[PDB]
């Protein structure tokens, strides 16, 4: 895995149709790649709900 | 139009494509059971936050040795990787879902898992574990016979993508058994 | 002009000799190849301006920090600079497909732009990263053939590793 | 419009009768407005001239250090024959034969389009300058050493494969039996061994490369005459890529030697 | 040097524009009648040892005066090199035909030739009746008219290179006299 | 040998760089001769023994003045080893339909000829007829197809040109 | 010089005896996949500025030492003239590959490299790990199977593609042992 | 490589005359300097081991984006590696100016040096903010005197008009 390739994702939107059976404009779909953040904040309160510190 | 969608993961930079109304008639004509197959990763990626978060804590809660001291659960921002990496087999196992094979969730996700889970001191049967526990996941999404919450569906049958995904995330635990 | 017809009648040219039917089964293949590379040309005749603003959002998106000073992008006359900079690659790419070969790239846009981009300071780690946004987004059977999507996005790569 | 007509320039070549005039007023009435551009492309082509034989020899001085290669002289004021020898034939060969005038000319504007690897702005020059084609060739394959001072042979055969083009490359000097005043040694009591006292001196020296100077001459030499004489001769091509000294001392133009 | 697809964008290089429908239907009429020019150079090239060693008789026949002593066409070498400056400036034409402009004869045959025949006293008004000669020939073969040989081509008319032809060569006969 | 591949490739390292995108142009052209040319290869390929004591005994049948001693051609196996001597010159011109180009053609079928059949008092003439009476029967309908029938002719004729 | 049209009249030179429909049965299946071969280097020319560039990198992450304080690729002078001597191997196969067969790479480059490798004292012992880096990659190029970049092409089996490619770079290792 | 007594010693061979008095008193001036010029030497010496970092972690505060995820800074080994990088060039001053011209540096740091960092992508401006930061730096009174502060600052300013 190089340096420009690491925790790179696709990323996905959807919008469906608002009835049954009828034609919408206003359904559309993202297929936007981008890059999966490190996620401090929900990192902190799922470890100290489970064990103790962490802090080595 | 899928090998222009997955040009837009394999190129190596971040692009972006969209798809109006009238070339979402396009993808339903493309693609056999669109409509349920649509609604299937729709069901996977609205709940992904939550979905990563029940998978790192039941591998806490049936071992509780990763968040020793040494544990690899252990030092925070190393218990960040975990859930940063946690819903990358989740964003492409989608993706695997969209593409309708997983040759792009082979080459860009596990290729050279094995070996860089060992170089840097992951435990390999929790990393089957954490993952199992997302294959338990999905199929409880696609079918709808999830527990706390349930989605909207138009009625009917969707056990073959159930299957499907099935097909997927054990690509997944033999690339790191 | 690096053309095939001028490959073919230069090697004639330096051996002394006629023109040759070996050259001419080259002729034959451009007019199968020219209606699959002219209309790569038209349709970007007809779309340069729309394609050309669209590639240098993902030059200040992937690197936001030439806006700083002392960089290339501080003041905007300069910025103004950048789209120019840019369309004249993509006017070079729609002139050489015209011509067929690589004739107009490799002369008058890249043939001395090396000594010049380090001279004043410009990287080209965002002049391949504008087009290849621009060869990126763009599907195969949506816009042209199955065809000028093959050999119009080979012109265009040709750029990213003739500059790196 | 500007004025009440536009009539053309009396400065305007080509204006007056040349119809029955006398000689002196014939040639003053052809010539009348073309001095000036006839002397402005002959100081041009002659800074051309001028311009890339420098250019060459920056290769020859790197970094501002001498090499082996300039070596003028060995032995006390061993130049100064040197100097009357390279400007003295430099006239000798400027009283040449009306054939060979534009033989000159034609190949010049032949070998250099070929050495211009497809750059059209450089054929365009070559085109209208004869002297620049002369100039590149000779400060080209004098840069990258091919002519015949710094291709040595390595083996025992090739001695004997030099041989056997250059007497046979030497149908070029002598037009039959008798000899040329294009291929003269020299032309005082002593300049005739004072060819030769520096002819081994510039061919041993120039022996001694480095293993770096050797080894990326003997593939410069070989893809030269393999663009130059051997443009479909496999056979040709078949001793000019392991054998470099023989794609080397053939000389690609009509030198007369 | 410069064909014709480079002189269609070399004098659209200084409108500082693109080259879209307008000027492209020309050149797509090119490759239209490109089947048809390359069925017009196979019809030069397969007669050339012939109307090389036409004229240089076919000149003395109207005068003979060039093949007396003090003649410039007089011994054999002044033919052996005339019969080799002959083909010279009809490979060169052919060259033109092949590659649609006349951006390849005046550069590097017309570039200071009659700088050079009066240098050695050539005269010119044979060297145009001697072009000439080897000109109508040239209209007679893309176009087959000619009595001793017949080329098998389909269907079609050959006057849109018959005055083509014509044209790369009277430019060489007015550049060198 | 120049061929049609060969020789863009010839020029590829010439300027030292890789193919272009017009050198790829070059090879489709032969693929859309490839089929033409090579029922013109097997045209020859079964009916070669055929054709040498053809057209050999055809320049015998225009010169007398062979038939008398004085020449080279006066016994039986001379007229024998004459009838070699087109075998060869038919084993190569079948090999240019196979690669295209006029390859086989210079080096041993026009390259050298003048020497060994002039100091040798063999003359051309008596070759030219020969070769013409191959290329003054070509029954285009009949033996190939039509395209078939203006190349086999154009191959027929380099060695008229070259040779007288 | 010779390419795989001519590797049959190879033979056929000394054969005394001519190629008809007995050998070009062999060469009407390489027309079959022409279009093929034509679009399996488009993939080779895609990609020069990376390939040249992570062969070298490749060694170095491997066998770090040619860069230290006794090295032959010590300074600038060496190691720009080591990526010229790395990409004019890239350059020479791919002239081989629309040939289809060696005969431009092993005597216009290769014939007799032990004279000028071991008359300068390069190692030839990470020469050919500088070798199957470049196979590695070249391999995995004619597939779409590189993780980064991915092609669009039509569909179809390219194993003799792939196999070709590993089979150009074997003797590369033979010319320098 | 380059000084006072082998640049001047070559024209004597090169010519082929012998050593003259000229270059005599060119080694005469090379006096002047050799007490005035190996002060700095013997002064950076034992003073790079804390100007390595101060200078090494210039440059970054210039350009932050190096240490971003994707480009020639995303890995700390990347940085151990590019302190490393810095400590080639100042260690080559300490030959340029223990020599006394700068044949340390025009044959082992600029020949080939625009090369491999167009391949590999190095950003040529960072060392513009590299080793210029010790020229900003420098002071006549504190650290050493003014003759090292017209030569050590002389050959800092031959190397940034060498990577630009
Ligand atoms: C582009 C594709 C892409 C992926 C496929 C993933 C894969 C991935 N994971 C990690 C890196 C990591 N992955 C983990 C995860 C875990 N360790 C454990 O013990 C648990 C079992 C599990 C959490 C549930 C940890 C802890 C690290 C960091 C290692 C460390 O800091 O020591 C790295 C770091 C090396 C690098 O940056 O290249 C990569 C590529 N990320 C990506 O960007
Ligand atoms: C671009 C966004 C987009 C979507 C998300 C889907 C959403 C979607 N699905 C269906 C329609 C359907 N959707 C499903 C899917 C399911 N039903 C179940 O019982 C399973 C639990 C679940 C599969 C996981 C089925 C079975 C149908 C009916 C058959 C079909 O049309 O495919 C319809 C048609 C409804 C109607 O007739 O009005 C729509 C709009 N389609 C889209 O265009
Ligand atoms: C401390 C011990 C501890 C555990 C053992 C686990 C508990 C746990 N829950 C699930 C199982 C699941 N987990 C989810 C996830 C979710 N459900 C939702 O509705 C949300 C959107 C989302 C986050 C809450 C789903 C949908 C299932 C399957 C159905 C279910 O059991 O609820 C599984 C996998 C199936 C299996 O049991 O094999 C496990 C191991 N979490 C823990 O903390
Ligand atoms: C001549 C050269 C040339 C190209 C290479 C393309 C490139 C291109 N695409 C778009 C425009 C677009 N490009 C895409 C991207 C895609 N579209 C899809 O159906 C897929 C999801 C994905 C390709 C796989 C989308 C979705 C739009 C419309 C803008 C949007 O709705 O977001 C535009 C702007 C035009 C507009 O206003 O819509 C341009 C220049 N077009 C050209 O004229
Ligand atoms: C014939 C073809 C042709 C070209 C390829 C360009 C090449 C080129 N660009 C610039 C000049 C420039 N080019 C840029 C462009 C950029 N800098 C950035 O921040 C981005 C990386 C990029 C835009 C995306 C900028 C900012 C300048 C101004 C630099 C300066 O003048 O100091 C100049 C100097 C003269 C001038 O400013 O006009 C030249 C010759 N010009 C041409 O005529
Ligand atoms: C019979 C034909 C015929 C001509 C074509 C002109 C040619 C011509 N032009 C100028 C002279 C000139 N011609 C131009 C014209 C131009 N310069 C430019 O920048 C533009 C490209 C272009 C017009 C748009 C200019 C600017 C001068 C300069 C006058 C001066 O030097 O003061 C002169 C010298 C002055 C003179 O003799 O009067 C001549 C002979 N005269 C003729 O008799
Ligand atoms: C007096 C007239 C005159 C010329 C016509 C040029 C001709 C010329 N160009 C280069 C040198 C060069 N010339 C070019 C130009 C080109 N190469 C390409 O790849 C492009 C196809 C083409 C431009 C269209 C390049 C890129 C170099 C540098 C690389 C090299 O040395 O070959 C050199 C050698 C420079 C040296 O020795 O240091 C010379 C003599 N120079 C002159 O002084
Ligand atoms: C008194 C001296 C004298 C000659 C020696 C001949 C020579 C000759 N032939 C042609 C004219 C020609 N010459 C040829 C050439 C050839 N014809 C063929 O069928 C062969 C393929 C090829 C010879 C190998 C052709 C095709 C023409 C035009 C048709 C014709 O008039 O014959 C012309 C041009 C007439 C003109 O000026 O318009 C001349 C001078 N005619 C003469 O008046
Ligand atoms: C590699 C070598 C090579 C060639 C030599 C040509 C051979 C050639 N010529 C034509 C085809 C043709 N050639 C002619 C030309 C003529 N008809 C006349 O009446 C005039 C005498 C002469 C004018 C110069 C015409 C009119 C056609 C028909 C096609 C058209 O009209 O566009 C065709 C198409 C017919 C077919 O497919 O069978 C081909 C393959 N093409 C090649 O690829
Ligand atoms: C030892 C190296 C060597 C060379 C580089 C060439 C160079 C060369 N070529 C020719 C002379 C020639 N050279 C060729 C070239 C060829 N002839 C063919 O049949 C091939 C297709 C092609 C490559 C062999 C031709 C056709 C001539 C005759 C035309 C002329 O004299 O210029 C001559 C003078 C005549 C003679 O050979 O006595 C020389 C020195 N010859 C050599 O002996
Ligand atoms: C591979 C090249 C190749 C050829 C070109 C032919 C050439 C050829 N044709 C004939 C044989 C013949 N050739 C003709 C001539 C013709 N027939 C017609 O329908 C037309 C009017 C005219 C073609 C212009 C006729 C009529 C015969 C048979 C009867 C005869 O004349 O003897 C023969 C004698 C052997 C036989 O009996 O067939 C040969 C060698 N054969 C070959 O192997
Ligand atoms: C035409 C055929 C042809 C070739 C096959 C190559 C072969 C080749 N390589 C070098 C020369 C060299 N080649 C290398 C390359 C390497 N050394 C190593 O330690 C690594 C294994 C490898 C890089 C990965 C180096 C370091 C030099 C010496 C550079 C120098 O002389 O300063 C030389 C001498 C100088 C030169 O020309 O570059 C030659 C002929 N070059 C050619 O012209
Ligand atoms: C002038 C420029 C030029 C090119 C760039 C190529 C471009 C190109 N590639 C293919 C066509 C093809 N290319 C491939 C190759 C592959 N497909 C895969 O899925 C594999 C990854 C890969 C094998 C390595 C296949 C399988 C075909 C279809 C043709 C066939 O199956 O033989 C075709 C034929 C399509 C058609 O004619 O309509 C063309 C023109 N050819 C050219 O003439
Ligand atoms: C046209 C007939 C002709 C010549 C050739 C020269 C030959 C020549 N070079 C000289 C002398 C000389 N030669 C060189 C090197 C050489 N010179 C260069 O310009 C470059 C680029 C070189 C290396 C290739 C140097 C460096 C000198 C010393 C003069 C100097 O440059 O300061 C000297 C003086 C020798 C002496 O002092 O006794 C002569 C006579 N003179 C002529 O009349």
């Amino acid at each position: 895995f190089p340096a420009r390739i690491r925790n790179k994702a696709p990323a996905m939107e959807f919008r469906r149709p608002s009835f049954a059976n009828t034609e919408d404009p206003s359904a559309y779909f993202m297929l936007q790649k981008e890059t999966v953040p490190l996620r401090m904040a929900l990192a902190e309160k799922l470890l100290t709900k489970l064990g103790r510190k962490g802090d080595g | 139009m899928l090998d222009a969608f997955s040009r837009v993961v394999v190129n190596s930079d971040a692009k972006a494509a969209y798809v109006g109304g009238s070339d979402l008639q396009a993808l339903k004509s493309f693609i056999a059971d669109g409509n349920k197959r649509l609604d299937a990763v729709n069901s996977i990626v609205s709940n992904a936050s939550c979905m990563v978060s029940d998978a790192v804590s039941g591998m806490i809660c049936e071992n509780p040795g990763l968040i020793s001291p040494g544990g690899n659960c252990y030092t925070n921002r190393r218990m960040a990787a975990c859930l940063r990496d946690g819903e990358i087999i989740l964003r492409y196992v989608s993706y695997a879902l969209l593409a309708g094979d997983a040759s792009v969730l082979e080459d860009r996700c596990l290729n050279g898992l094995k070996e860089t889970y060992i170089a840097l001191g992951v435990p390999t049967n929790s990393s089957i574990r954490a993952v199992s526990i997302m294959k338990a996941q999905a199929v409880a999404f696609i079918t709808n016979t999830a527990t706390e919450r349930k989605m909207s569906f138009a009625a009917g049958d969707c056990t073959s993508l159930a299957s499907e995904v099935a097909s997927y995330f054990d690509r997944v635990g033999a690339a790191i058994s | 002009m690096k053309s095939v017809i001028t490959t073919v009648v230069s090697a004639a040219d330096a051996a002394g000799r006629f023109p040759s039917n070996s050259d001419l089964e080259s002729i034959q293949g451009n007019i199968q190849r020219s209606a699959a590379r002219l209309e790569a040309a038209e349709k970007l005749a007809g779309n340069h301006e729309a394609v050309v603003k669209e590639a240098g959002d993902a030059c200040f998106a992937k690197y936001a920090y030439l806006k700083n000073p002392g960089e290339a992008g501080e003041n905007q006359e300069k910025i103004n600079k950048c789209y120019r900079d840019v369309d004249h690659y993509m006017r070079l790419v729609n002139y050489c497909l015209v011509v067929g070969g690589t004739g107009p790239l490799d002369e008058w846009g890249i043939a001395g732009a090396r000594e010049v981009y380090r001279t004043l300071n410009l990287p080209t780690s965002a002049y391949v990263a504008s087009i290849a946004y621009t060869r990126d987004r763009l599907c195969v059977p949506r816009d042209m053939s199955a065809q000028a999507g093959v050999e119009f996005s080979a012109y265009l790569d040709y750029l990213i590793n003739a500059l790196s | 419009l500007t004025g009440y007509d536009s009539k053309s320039s009396p400065n305007f070549p080509n204006r007056a009768a040349t119809r029955e005039r006398r000689t002196v007023s014939f040639n003053a009435r052809v010539a009348r407005n073309k001095s000036q551009a006839k002397k402005i492309l002959e100081k041009a082509d002659e800074f051309f001239a001028r311009s890339v034989t420098m250019q060459y020899k920056a290769f020859a001085c790197p970094n501002g250090v001498y090499d082996i290669q300039c070596t003028e002289g060995t032995v006390k004021g061993a130049a100064y024959e040197k100097r009357a020898m390279a400007v003295s034939a430099a006239f000798r060969a400027k009283q040449a034969s009306p054939a060979a005038k534009a033989r000159a000319l034609f190949e010049n504007r032949r070998h250099a389009i070929i050495a211009s690897h497809e750059c059209q702005h450089e054929e365009d020059l070559f085109v209208r300058f004869p002297k620049l084609s002369a100039a590149y060739m000779m400060g080209k394959t004098e840069a990258m050493r091919t002519c015949s001072r710094y291709v040595v042979p390595d083996s025992l055969e090739e001695e004997y494969m030099a041989a056997s083009v250059d007497r046979q490359m030497k149908e070029r000097a002598c037009p039959g039996g008798v000899y040329a005043s294009s291929c003269v040694e020299g032309n005082a009591k002593g300049q005739a061994e004072q060819a030769r006292v520096a002819a081994l001196a510039t061919a041993f020296r120039s022996a001694q490369k480095s293993a770096s100077k050797t080894t990326a001459e003997r593939y410069s030499s070989a893809a030269y005459g393999r663009d130059h004489f051997a443009h479909g001769c496999s056979y040709e091509e078949s001793v000019f890529n392991t054998y470099p000294a023989t794609a080397a001392a053939m000389r690609s133009k009509s030198y007369n030697y």
